[PDB]
């Protein structure tokens, strides 16, 4: 959930 | 006048991803097993930046975009899949990656064989149905859209709306000849089901998939983090029901 997560809120 | 929609699709579509695996190895059921779910948690990657960066998917709520990204995984990659075999080896083998490339042999070894002959069947619908880059890129776009929760997502009136305007995209792009109205209809269908049948596939491989986490650890096989998270979290609302494909035709 962290990793998968972590690739919608960076430069969203 | 020109278009955008498609220029956008073609723009973001991913490129070659590698499986990372050790072909000196022995084609074992460990081994393959495990080099396909460090693909797995490598083609997750490459989905979530897609999907994020397709025209409307913003819009979607972020928990419902996480949603249909983490129910529809499967369906997309396995279509891509399709895509990378026909057109790179005909369909005769299973271009998971290029590193990673299923025989006869593999298929066996893998304790999949079943389900690997029902995705060499789906690949093989590329060229029986003479499927278009433009309409494959169209039709995996609708898989992102094609599975949700029975009881909906935190803003599905917005999803309803990214659906509807998804199919209409590939309403537009359908290869026929507006002469012959008849064409079209027939072309429309034929996709509308090839779509479909996408879904059982990729419930075999979920039934499969979980069951194989479960005795991961006695049958020596790897599952990264994003792939087990997903698997022992949102797999088994799929197979229990709470989630489900939505299908053009009953
Ligand atoms: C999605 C992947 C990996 C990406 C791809 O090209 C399609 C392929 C289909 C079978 C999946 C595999 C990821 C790992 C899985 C889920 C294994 O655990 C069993 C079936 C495998």
């Amino acid at each position: 959930h962290k990793k998968l997560l972590q690739l919608l809120t960076c430069s969203s | 006048s020109q278009p955008i929609f498609l220029n956008v699709l073609e723009a973001i579509e991913p490129g070659v991803v590698c499986a990372g695996h050790d072909n000196n190895q022995p084609d074992s059921f460990a081994a393959l097993l495990s080099s396909l779910n460090e693909l797995g948690e490598r083609q997750l990657v490459h989905v979530v930046k897609w999907a994020k960066a397709l025209p409307g998917f913003r819009n979607l709520h972020v928990d419902d975009q996480m949603a249909v990204i983490q129910y529809s995984w499967m369906g997309l990659m396995v279509f891509a899949m399709g895509w990378r075999s026909f057109t790179n080896v005909n369909s005769r083998m299973l271009y998971f990656a290029p590193d990673l490339v299923f025989n006869e042999y593999r298929m066996h070894k893998s304790r999949m064989y079943s389900q690997c002959v029902r995705m060499r069947h789906l690949s093989q619908e590329f060229g029986w149905l003479q499927i278009t880059p433009q309409e494959f890129l169209c039709m995996k776009a609708l898989l992102l859209f094609s599975i949700i929760p029975v009881d909906g997502l935190k803003n599905q009136k917005f999803f309803d709306e990214l659906r509807m305007n998804y199919i209409k995209e590939l309403d537009r792009i359908i290869a026929c000849k507006r002469k012959n109205p008849t064409s079209c209809s027939r072309r429309f269908y034929q996709l509308t089901k090839l779509l479909d049948s996408v879904q059982p596939i990729a419930r075999e491989l979920h039934q499969f998939t979980f069951d194989l986490l479960i005795k991961s650890h006695m049958v020596s096989v790897d599952f990264p983090e994003m792939m087990a998270e997903i698997i022992s979290v949102q797999v088994p609302k799929i197979l229990s029901g709470k989630v489900k494909p939505i299908y053009f035709h009953t």
